[PDB]
RNA sequence: CGCGACCUCAGAUCAGACGUGGCGACCCGCUGAAUUUAAGCAUAUUAGUCAGCGGAGGAGAAGAAACUAACCAGGAUUCCCUCAGUAACGGCGAGUGAACAGGGAAGAGCCCAGCGCCGAAUCCCCGCCCCGCGGCGGGGCGCGGGACAUGUGGCGUACGGAA
């Protein structure tokens, strides 16, 4: 909105950096289950209600 | 190339504050090579920097706590770091004497009339 | 709706009973935890009789009963006098005594 | 000898004294955990930032978001011996501060870049 | 000792003396705050019998509480449902005044702990009861064995779970065949021994 | 025109992100949160959600107080002592 | 035209301490309905129940009779069985509903005020010496302060007590 707060704008930081995939170091793991991150979120599906 | 703690136990302060330093240098100059790319023999000594800084930094804070304890150890009123802290309701107890302290008539009791030691069918 | 010569029954089942159902399977767990006090207290009490103190020659009242005779709740002052024993020794040598029990026999 | 000029009763002032405690509450004074070398993570090898170094005799750093112009200042000034005209800083959508140190014209950038080894 | 004789002074509360005395300090309590700090006890015999011994460490507050019963905090009528609950006026709280009195003393200083309590006055508007306060760590109380069960953990707040002389009467409890409730520890244990199911293993 | 058109001017928020359960609650006008109650000194809890109190039970977040209390009570809680060195 | 004592009430970032809040399965003090049943429903019932509020503890509460009984009398409290679905309550309708005694588990007793006798003989804080000082304790040295006669401590509490 241009008009941020600092909780705000650092909550919006830390969702950026969570929006971010696997690298493909993680598949050659022993234990390894996870495929993909089925927690991408795209700017019009989840529309973050703050 | 270690820095361990025994070594570290019995040197002076300003000493280990200039070794604190160079460590800081060397932590910072890892930082730089990480962002220019460097190689990975300098992208792999910034944990032993790291752990290198904390070790220093325990040693500090464990000698310098130690002489606070031995300072405030004798008064009565020592700060509250230095208070043992178990749990607030066993620092909320009573004082191991007051636990003990019986009244006149109770100890009266107590001695003119102990319980005794007996046995039966004899 | 009853029917065809049945008792005419009242179940109290018209509370919330089913939460306040106590079920009893920790009785065996308890007599196995009452069994170990009780041998913890054996052992702690060593030339000492296990049982406790002794207890007095007791009749019961409500007629009903008249001529039953129990264990009391310990031996009323007036016997301690006439037998010579003074009420605070009393308990230190292991007789049971009571200062609420009359003695009008 | 003594008559009440005013209609009303304010509280007198009365003598409270000032903290002479028994014992300190805590035991040590808190170490400065916002030293020079944890104010200032790295410099930045961008492009547009060597840019900004070659061109508008600046020096890039991303620096803690807990600090001010003036401690950023005196980061650069005790660490690389260095003066500066001036700290001008923003803050990324990534949680870090990004600080354009502008330093002094008597001093190169180019020449202080080589020398904290960004090319 | 006179303590007998203020004693039965303070029984004759129907004699002019006493009269005058209870109108001039009701009077001069009533023009107080509701609850404020007494320095020493204005029935001494009376605090002595609760439990007051003139030493550092025992506290009394005086405390205002206004009289009468229990209005049912409903909006305007309103007590939605069968006929049986919709009086509102004259209902009593199950719980006495003095008790209320040392509940608002405790909560006000739950650092403190209550002894017991007494009356020193009654308006037709306002109570007046006088409760006796505990330090739980002064060391004149906490260094003396008679009275260091107070300072144990398991008697915090007994004017909120009422185990003091005010609010151990309202409980309903004693021996007898009067009572027949709080025959276990309370009504709450009465009625749960009465109204559990005892299911065995066998039956 | 209850519809769409009534989504259509819907811009101005009512709740925020609250500063002690960190949940978009704190009313801006009531100043209150109504998940937690922050302006009260308590936390909202109510016993007619049992699902919302293990939402946040003592056994949800990090416990970083309270797992060392429970290793310090199976320890002893014993203070100032160091083992045998070598 | 003031000073010095007492009493009531203030101000302190005064020296030293306590409480706030959380969990809440068990416990205590309140508050507290309606579904449902009565083949309707209004007392009753659900029900001192759900919900609501406060308070702790490892258990809580209760507890050593202003008791039960009417007998050749028993003897704190708590818990199990039985009393007993009984006495009793109830548009005596639906339904509700204990206790004594008895058999067990456990068993533990006591302290105050008052009445009085002892020269306040009592208690709290600060300075110094000795002990370990990581649940700040013990002895002594201080016309060093304070609380306290509007009553601290010892004897002593209904089983009697004191000289
Ligand atoms: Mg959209
Ligand atoms: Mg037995
Ligand atoms: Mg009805
Ligand atoms: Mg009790
Ligand atoms: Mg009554
Ligand atoms: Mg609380
Ligand atoms: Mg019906
Ligand atoms: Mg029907
Ligand atoms: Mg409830
Ligand atoms: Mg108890
Ligand atoms: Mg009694
Ligand atoms: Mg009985
Ligand atoms: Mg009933
Ligand atoms: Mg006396
Ligand atoms: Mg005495
Ligand atoms: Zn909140």
């Amino acid at each position: 909105s241009s008009h941020k707060t600092f909780r705000i704008k650092r909550f919006l930081a830390k969702k950026q950096k969570q929006n971010r995939p696997i690298p493909q170091w993680i598949r050659m793991k022993t234990g390894n289950k996870i495929r993909y991150n089925s927690k991408r979120r795209h700017w019009r599906r989840t529309k973050l209600g703050l | 190339a270690k820095i361990k703690a025994r070594d570290l136990r019995g040197k002076k302060k300003e000493e280990l504050l200039k070794q604190l330093d160079d460590l800081k240098v060397e932590l910072s100059q890892l930082r730089v090579a990480k962002v220019t790319g460097g190689a990975a023999s300098k992208l792999s000594k910034i944990r032993v920097v790291r752990k290198s800084i904390a070790r220093v930094l325990t040693v500090i804070n464990q000698t310098q706590k130690e002489n606070l304890r031995k300072f405030y150890k004798g008064k009565k009123y020592k700060p509250l770091d230095l208070r043992p802290k178990k749990t607030r309701a066993m620092r909320r107890r009573l004082n191991k004497h007051e636990e003990s302290l019986k009244t006149k008539k109770q100890q009266r009791k107590e001695r003119l009339y102990p319980l005794r030691k007996y046995a039966v069918k004899a | 709706a009853p029917s065809r010569n049945g008792m005419i029954l009242k179940p109290h089942f018209h509370k919330d009973w089913q939460r306040r159902v106590a079920t009893w399977f920790n009785q065996p767990a308890r007599k196995i935890r009452r069994r170990k006090a009780r041998q913890a207290r054996a052992r702690r009490i060593a030339p000492r009789p296990a049982s406790g103190p002794l207890r007095p020659i007791v009749r019961c009242p409500t007629v009903r009963y008249h001529t039953k005779v129990r264990a009391g709740r310990g031996f009323s002052l007036e016997e301690l006098r006439v037998a010579g024993i003074h009420k605070k020794v009393a308990r230190t040598i292991g007789i049971s005594v009571d200062p609420r029990r009359r003695n009008k026999s | 000898k003594k008559i009440r000029t005013s209609p009303t009763f304010r509280r007198p002032k009365t003598l409270r004294l000032r903290r002479q405690p028994k014992y300190p509450r805590k035991s040590a004074p808190r170490r400065n955990k916002l030293d020079h070398y944890a104010i200032i993570k790295f410099p930045l090898t961008t492009e547009s930032a060597m840019k900004k170094i070659e061109d508008n005799n600046t020096l890039v750093f991303i620096v803690d978001v807990k600090a001010n112009k003036h401690q950023i200042k005196q980061a650069v000034k005790k660490l690389y011996d260095i003066d500066v005209a001036k700290v001008n800083t923003l803050i990324r959508p990534d949680g870090e501060k990004k600080a354009y140190v502008r330093l002094a014209p008597d001093y190169d950038a180019l020449d202080v870049a080589n020398k904290i080894g960004i090319i | 000792g006179a303590y007998k004789y203020i004693q039965e002074l303070w029984r004759k509360k129907q004699s002019d003396v006493m009269r005058f005395l209870l109108r001039v300090r009701c009077w001069q309590y009533r023009q107080l705050s509701a609850l404020h700090r007494a320095p020493r006890p204005t029935r001494p015999d009376k605090a002595r019998r609760l439990g007051y011994k003139a030493k550092q460490g025992y506290v009394i507050y005086r405390i205002r509480v206004r009289r009468g019963g229990r209005k049912r905090p409903v909006p305007k009528g309103a007590t939605y449902g069968k006929p049986v609950h919709h009086g509102v006026n004259q209902l009593k709280f199950a719980r006495s005044l003095q008790s209320v009195a040392e509940e608002r003393a405790g909560r006000h200083c739950g650092a403190l702990r209550v002894l017991n309590s007494y009356w020193v006055g009654e308006d037709s508007t306002y109570k007046f009861f006088e409760v006796i306060l505990i330090d739980p760590f002064h060391k004149a109380i906490r260094r003396n064995p008679d009275t260091q069960w107070i300072t144990k953990p398991v008697h915090k707040h007994r004017e909120m779970r009422g185990l003091t002389s005010a609010g151990r009467k309202s409980r309903g409890l004693g021996k007898g065949h009067k009572f027949h409730h709080t025959i276990g520890g309370s009504r709450r244990a009465a009625w749960r021994r009465r109204n559990t199911l005892q299911l065995h293993r066998y039956r | 025109t209850k519809g769409t058109s009534s989504f259509g001017k819907r811009r101005n928020k009512t709740h925020t992100l609250c500063r002690r359960c960190g949940s978009k609650a704190y009313h801006l006008q009531k100043s209150t949160c109504g998940k937690c109650g922050y302006p009260a000194k308590r936390k909202r809890k109510y016993n007619w959600s049992a699902k919302a109190k293990r939402r946040n039970t003592t056994g949800t977040g990090r416990m970083r107080h309270l797992k060392i209390v429970y290793r310090r009570f199976r320890h002893g809680f014993r203070e100032g002592t160091t083992p045998k060195p070598k």
